[PDB]
């Protein structure tokens, strides 16, 4: 079946940079898009950006423009999302989701990676 | 597959088309987008389900027939009954094989026809405002190809206010 | 950016009740609202891709309807396994925006 | 294998085409008028009449056969005779249904193909003199009277004497 | 329904192909030339050989059957055996006629489709650098050193430098 | 069956205007053209004009350019002639004819409306 | 305006013989001449259209042929129900001009 | 059967012009090209020219530019060769070859016409 | 002009031997080498066309292969009727040049 394996918990110091991972298995990684959703405990779901694994097409949200950078690895079928200059507002649960294309609904979601940005 | 679209100028299909069978996909200034064509998809489903209503169900009732398994040897009548049953089984097996092969060929030809029909309908809608690149895509030359003047490729493309042939359609480098 | 609104942030409904969750858009999204189910452990699953189209593996209890700016999700046979947070998302104008959520509770 | 002409870009049939099956129709400065195309009509009529030759008229002579109606009730032989007759009737009924469906589908595909072929022929006649309006009519961008209209319907098209006048109006206008 | 190439737009055949079925034949400044297209020829050969694989070599073993020739004259059993054999022979003769006619029609449709597919592939490759003369030829509006003729046939032809020159040659006076 | 009903006889004073009628029934009024023929007792048949009921296309004879005006009523399936300035030379029998298009024979004719222009 | 003329303005013939109504045109019409039957009670019907095709309801007795400028209509088995006036009409060039008419009579 | 009948042997004085013949029989003459090959008694085969019988298309070798002139007769199905200004180096055996086209191979050859150019 | 060379001008091979004739071109011809056999009485026939296809009537013992500039002609079992002069000719560029010719002898 389609699975999106994600990291469990990463402890990162504030002001540093982290590179999350989302391993894709059970389907062809090239032909399905990968998104990234951030959910705060006190807020709703927030879409960050999307990536096309075929040719690395990037289009992010206006709020998360310099914060996140989406890259893929077609050899290992893993999609990365590099966060830069982590602050206290960036401490939330990050989900990776497979949609099908840009405007298509997210079919399968990852387990979610909690990223507590604290000292 | 005689129209040469599904295995022809379209190099591969699109995994992720979860709503329709045929569709449009673009990359303009407002980002990538996909939509499905309901009319061609519905026509293909209509013909295939017509085949399905012809085949599924509609079973003739045969209550009393001849004996088809014999535990002893009699002679003329046994040989005649076995010959009749073998003839019926062979004829119906040939009918089933020919029907399956012909209907599969017609289904593939219908799919190719619907894909070529959608492609030619889009080409006739675009007229001289777009060039076919041979990959099944249409290089559309004016602006806002499928965001604001390209959701109207449901039958309502103006193709007159965007007669932009001077940009790159007829231009020198 | 189109703002997704869900006024019923917390809703209470017992077993066997037809609970309706409504998501309202700022303007017409043209039949492009998705429904997501976030279980309290943290697993998110798509239930109704677009409107009135069930995702694979989704039980027949979940259903959707609506057009224009008003869309609704119906759970006719709510069970303890169906108690989760429910989100609404558009697929019309970048950026893709989600709703405030709707958490179901036992009265 | 629908070519998408009889139900595609041609929106409706022409009730008033009393002679011929396929035809042209113009709009000039000398008035409206229309006429039929003999070649495509004759080809479609030829194939349909050929189906009529292989169907109508050719019957096999069956003089002596077996009894098909029985008034008494003997078992083994009357049940093999009834089984044989029922098998023959079912096989020939299936053959008739499949033949009628296949010939009707081929006739509809042929009549679509003749319209598409005549459309493509008159499209290739006017290379840059006309544009596909997508409704079946061609916007021919030059002063064409009934002489050149009948030349297009004729096969004596020139497409070179009107090329300058049909290239200025096509682009600059 | 046939396409319009084998006997229609492609006028009279060539007879010079001794290696392939479909192909190209040009006239450049370096002289005339002929070359075959391996892909369409191989596709047509593959489907025709498949149709031959359904028929040639595939026979059913029928060891013991009923008697089909009777020296004496008898009643019900002999009449029933003759009726069964005549029914089987007539049904298989109808099946053979229908199969032969359907496969011949599909072979003609396949060859017409392959010729039209090769023509449409060449037309999509040439973009706006060549024109449809209606004879099946392509008036290519840019000169070349036979490298373009080589690159069209395999499929490695681009617009290259020969786009502005081709447009200038097409749109003059 | 197909019929083209007409009025029998209209008594019109000279110098006036008349509106003849030709009710069409038994066929689709849009798909078939309607023509108009005038027959004098001492002359032959004279074609006046044609009308296309789909979009009201008018093409008249040169002799009857300023004399007749052809209109249709798609709701009641009727075709009208607006004769203007009737004189002694306009006293003839007027027929309405269904053809199919402009360049096609008149399939079915009307009964004939005699128009005696006299006092 | 193409002038359409008929030589025999009034043809006299008995019952049961073939009559040939000749029709002459000014310019050259390819096959666009047709025949109308004007019965003496005012009823007009179309008999032969486009010089070879038989109109619906017309008996096989009526026939026509011709090409260029000379055109003919054949009534081989003239019956008492066939007494009328016959007209020509061009469908080649606007305006559509008719003939002078040919009124038969019983000899 | 397909064959290319030629003349036996022509004894031509030096400095004169000769018109060799290659009669074609057994195939459609206008649909197959005709070539001309000269074989010296000591050297090998040398291609001279090719002709398209449909429209008399000519393309000769660079060395045999002004020497050969290829013509056809579609009525008699014969292909001629107007050799002009024969010298001592022109005394060789001349063959005519059928072909599918210019680049298609020499399918069938004639019997060869020996042309002794001597006084 | 493409110079066409055949180094083995005279080759001696007995009956039943697999004789190999090699033809080399200056530029690359793309599998457009053709093989001609000239009998000693003057008759010339085409044996292998486009280096891999048998001409009609040619016995199956004749075969060919090669690519680029080097091509070969293989006779599996020599026969007394196979004693002839063999030529190689290109089909790539004008003029269509031939080989030097390989004459076959008996040891
Ligand atoms: C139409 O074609 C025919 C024969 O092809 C000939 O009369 C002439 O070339 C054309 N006539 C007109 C009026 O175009
Ligand atoms: C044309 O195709 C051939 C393969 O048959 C190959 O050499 C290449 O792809 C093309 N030729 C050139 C010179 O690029």
């Amino acid at each position: 079946q389609v699975q999106l394996q994600q990291s469990g918990t990463d402890l990162v110091m504030p002001g540093a940079s982290v590179k999350l991972s989302c391993k894709a298995s059970g389907y062809t990684f090239i032909s399905w898009w990968i998104h990234w959703v951030k959910q705060r405990p006190g807020q709703g779901l927030e879409w960050i950006g999307e990536i096309d694994p075929s040719d690395s097409y990037t289009s992010y949200n206006q709020k998360f423009k310099g914060k996140a950078t989406l890259t893929v690895d077609k050899s290992s079928s893993t999609a990365y999302m590099q966060l830069s200059s982590l602050t206290s507002e960036d401490s939330a649960v990050y989900y990776c989701a497979r949609s099908g294309y840009s405007n298509y609904p997210f079919d399968y979601w990852g387990q979610g990676t909690t990223l507590p940005v604290s000292s | 597959g005689i129209f040469g679209a599904i295995a022809g100028f379209i190099e591969n299909g699109w995994e992720g088309m979860v709503d329709g069978w045929y569709g449009f996909r673009h990359q303009n200034s407002e980002g990538r987008g996909q939509a499905a064509d309901l009319k061609s998809t519905q026509a293909a489903i209509d013909c295939i389900n017509g085949k399905l209503n012809r085949l599924i169900g509609k079973t003739n009732e045969k209550f009393h027939q001849i004996e088809k398994e014999f535990s002893e040897v009699e002679g003329r009548i046994q040989d005649l009954e076995k010959y009749v049953e073998d003839t019926k089984i062979d004829l119906w097996s040939y009918n089933a094989e020919l029907l399956v092969a012909l209907e599969n060929q017609h289904t593939i030809d219908l799919t190719d026809s619907e894909m070529n029909k959608l492609f030619e309908k889009t080409k006739k809608q675009l007229r001289e405002n777009a060039e076919d690149m041979g990959n099944g895509c249409f290089k559309i030359y004016h602006k806002c190809d499928n965001a604001c003047i390209g959701s109207i490729r449901n039958g309502t493309y103006d193709h007159d206010v965007y007669r932009d042939e001077a940009l790159n359609n007829r231009f020198q480098i | 950016d189109i703002q997704m609104t869900q006024t019923t942030s917390s809703l209470s409904a017992s077993l066997g009740d037809r609970v309706t969750i409504s998501c309202s858009a700022s303007q017409g999204i043209s039949n492009y609202l998705n429904w997501y189910q976030q279980k309290p452990d943290g697993t998110v699953k798509l239930l109704i891709y677009y409107t009135s189209s069930l995702h694979s593996g989704v039980p027949s209890r979940f259903s959707g309807s609506g057009s224009g700016t008003d869309y609704s999700l119906t759970i006719s046979n709510l069970e303890p396994e169906d108690i989760a947070t429910y989100y609404c998302q558009q697929s019309s104008k970048l950026p893709w925006t989600f709703g405030g959520g709707t958490k179901l509770e036992i009265k």
